[PDB]
């Protein structure tokens, strides 16, 4: 374990668990968040809430004093997250959103309100509009172009094109699909519920070339200069052709990102499987399979994982790092796979510690400095420790679930 | 209960019985903000349910606030006169050795300014060591305080002989081992818990905080309020937390892992653990807010046993040597409580 965690709660040294400046905008966070980096150079980070009906913005490096911006949403969007997109155009976060009614939100927030003290927004920041009939066909990923252009991904299999004619208005702008007519063969049908190969995960190649992951693990590749299926692999022929079970991905996840011309994609064979060629032209070509090193049954998803240039790690043999972010529960595990050369043959796996030091001195009963003694001693010491933010929830958590501490001395509630 | 009243303008501080001396262990001294006062014990006719009295002998005036006390064994009795010896601390953060006939102070020696100790004194404790032919060689007082030191101080025979040690945190409590004066034990803040060997490393030390059973949480504070040795040869060692954690350990045979017993008082213990004299199993404790007792068995015998509550704050409490009597001072009184079950 070379690296180590260090936790951050942007309101830890202040009372209030919330910022005083909060704005909720109407429209007629613990599902997903995520940071984007600005031409300010400053961070702003963003949640998609549970149910996907609120999103919200705050700034990275002045959380407590900056504004946090509070969006309400008619209604859900179709496919949670991966039905929403944020990209900063010219001075905006644009962000769209198709939503579960069929509707394709658009919202414009201008850089300067999300760093500004202003409650109120003017002009027309949001945009409703219906360009496709999303009833018959449910999408299911939106996937960010251009300022004018984006694709949308379809739960039975099919792409669509969205092109903006002046600055508001999309056009559906159709891609020759003929993948349907599998349906003549006794193996498939168009209208079983089985049988789609929708697509699981999405990159941009040099603006042009659109990379796509689908369900059974192929990856095609579409020309958007053609709008012409140019590619299509099987990932999975390639290593031992497991008769047993390939797990089909049944859900949209981050299985793929590229670098350079390099691109790793995540097979599933006991969840263990990193796959990396090299795109050049387009071509895309094998050089190995890198298993994971994940035991305990092989349990962990993958969260995110980012393809990038060598870390300072105590390997001087480097030529490529992934960093990879697994889950299993709310336990999370980071990971760092370093490729040693252009061979991607030649590798090593670096782990972390996965709880902070004050976490793990908690649990294991380490720590000895914490003064000792009194119950209103352990109060101060859980308060200071945690945080306003968490102390709150917990004591909010007890009293729904009807724990009242009896008197000063209550210690089989501090226990709690 | 009885109860007897200490005068109207004492503020009680500390209350502890002559059980070091059996002479005198009828003889108890509350520490307050003019001196220290002895009562005695005797049996009444009464009716036998409390057949134990206190009668108020007298009050020795100090002029300044006593804190903690300790009586020695060198206390006598003659016929009446009373020599007496009592170890305490003063306000002007002085530790005091006493030595009395009756009220009249004939006699006082005082360990302070930098030469004592550099903070406030948490406790102080005294035994009398004698030499191989039998006379009284030395007198040993042992304190500890937020200075982060302990200190050792002898009286002898060509007189005082002063030492210190450094502690790595602050020192909450010290006892000298019953039976074996050659050993004692000295408790820090943090949870260390020392035994030493004064006339020589220090033997040994162990450590409550990360013993805690957790099955209950003991939660993020549990300052070490209290460390004791039970037993008439000093068998073992007692541990009790502010947050009402108890631990012991027991010293004889074979190879040993981990602390021998653990649990925890219903309540918080600001005064912590007083141990019988006489039941090694059973220790006091108070929530001296409320003014509640829990009695506590070690071999879980006792399953919650709250003999005594009152209505007000108990500032201090102590067995008297016979285990089935209390004497416990009030923020202005003190009580002798006979529970039925110990006789």
């Amino acid at each position: 374990a070379c690296l180590s965690r260090i936790d951050a709660n942007l309101l830890q040294y202040y009372e209030k668990p919330e910022p005083n400046n909060t704005v909720d905008l109407y429209v007629s966070g613990s599902e997903y968040s995520n940071c984007l980096l600005l031409s300010n150079s400053e961070y702003i980070c963003y949640h998609f809430s549970s149910r996907s009906t609120l999103l919200t913005f705050y700034p990275l490096s002045d959380a407590y004093h900056g504004k946090t911006i509070n969006i309400h949403l008619p209604n859900a969007s179709m496919n949670q997250r991966y039905t929403l997109t944020i990209q900063e155009v010219e001075q905006q976060l644009l962000v769209n959103v198709i939503l579960k009614d069929g509707s394709f939100l658009t919202l414009q927030l201008p850089l300067s309100f999300l760093f500004s003290s202003a409650n109120t927004l003017n002009g027309e920041w949001f945009h409703l509009q219906n360009p496709y009939d999303f009833t018959v066909r449910v999408p299911h990923f939106l996937f960010y172009v251009s300022p004018q252009f984006s694709v949308v991904f379809l739960e039975d299999g099919g792409l669509l094109g969205l092109k903006k004619v002046d600055g508001v208005h999309y056009e559906p702008l159709l891609f020759n699909d003929n993948s349907y007519l599998k349906s003549l063969t006794r193996f498939f049908s168009r209208s079983s519920k089985s049988d789609y190969d929708s697509v699981i995960s999405c990159k941009l190649f040099h603006e042009r070339y659109l990379i796509v992951l689908t369900q059974n693990c192929h990856l095609k590749i579409w020309d958007l200069t053609s709008f012409t299926l140019i590619q299509d692999y099987d990932m999975v022929s390639q290593s031992d052709s497991d008769p047993s079970h390939f797990r089909k991905v049944e859900a949209v996840g981050e299985y793929l990102s590229l670098y350079n011309n390099t691109l790793v994609t995540l097979l599933p064979l006991e969840n263990g499987l990193f796959q990396m060629g090299t795109l050049l032209v387009l071509t895309y070509t094998f050089q190995n399979n890198i298993p994971t090193n994940l035991s305990a049954s092989a349990i962990w998803s993958i969260v995110d994982l980012v393809l990038t240039r060598p870390l300072e790690l105590n390997v001087e043999a480097s030529y490529l790092n992934l960093i990879v972010l697994w889950k299993s529960g709310t336990a999370s595990k980071l990971q760092i796979l370093n490729v040693n050369d252009e061979s991607f043959k030649n590798y090593e796996w670096i782990e972390s510690v996965n709880k902070s030091l004050v976490d793990l001195q908690s649990e294991h009963d380490l720590d000895i400095v914490t003064k000792t003694g009194d119950v209103e001693r352990g109060f101060c010491n859980l308060k200071s420790r945690y945080g306003t933010q968490i102390f709150e929830r917990a004591q909010q958590i007890l009293s729904e679930n009807k724990i009242i501490m009896a008197h000063n001395e209550d210690e089989e509630y501090l226990a709690n | 209960s009885n109860q007897y009243q200490l005068p109207l303008n004492v503020r009680p501080y500390t209350t502890t019985w002559c059980s070091q001396s059996p002479s005198c262990s009828n003889l108890l001294a509350i520490g307050h903000d003019t001196g220290i006062t002895i009562y005695c014990a005797s049996e009444e006719q009464t009716p036998g349910s409390t057949g134990l009295t206190l009668q108020e002998l007298f009050t020795i005036q100090t002029g300044l606030p006593t804190l903690h006390l300790s009586f020695s064994s060198s206390c006598s009795y003659s016929e009446p006169v009373y020599s007496l010896f009592l170890a305490c601390v003063c306000q002007d953060n002085t530790v005091r050795l006493i030595i009395t006939k009756n009220e009249t102070i004939i006699t006082q020696h005082v360990l302070g300014g930098k030469s004592g100790h550099h903070n406030f004194v948490n406790d102080i404790d005294i035994a009398d060591v004698y030499s191989a032919d039998n006379r009284l060689a030395e007198q040993v007082i042992a304190s500890v305080g937020d200075d982060c030191t302990l200190i050792i101080w002898r009286l002898t025979d060509e007189g005082p002989i002063l030492a210190g040690y450094p502690l790595s945190s602050p020192g909450i409590s010290v006892q000298f081992r019953p039976s074996n004066p050659n050993q004692l034990i000295v408790g820090e803040r943090n949870g260390n818990i020392r035994i030493f060997d004064w006339t020589l490393p220090w033997l040994l030390t162990l450590n409550t905080l990360p013993l805690v059973n957790t099955c209950h949480s003991s939660g993020i504070a549990s300052s070490l309020a209290n460390v004791r040795w039970i037993g008439s040869d000093g068998s073992g060692i007692l541990a009790m937390c502010k947050s009402g954690a108890w631990l012991r350990w027991n010293l004889f045979g074979p190879k040993n892992l981990l602390p021998n017993v653990q649990g925890i008082s219903l309540f918080p213990s600001l005064l912590g653990a007083c141990p019988h004299p006489r039941y090694m199993d059973y220790f006091a404790t108070a929530h001296s807010q409320h003014g509640l007792i829990q009695l506590i068995n070690t071999y879980e015998k006792d399953s919650n046993s709250i003999p005594i509550q009152l209505g007000m704050p108990i500032v201090d409490f102590c067995w008297h040597q016979d285990g089935s009597h209390l004497a416990i001072a009030t923020e202005g009184s003190v009580l002798l409580t006979r529970l039925m079950g110990f006789t």
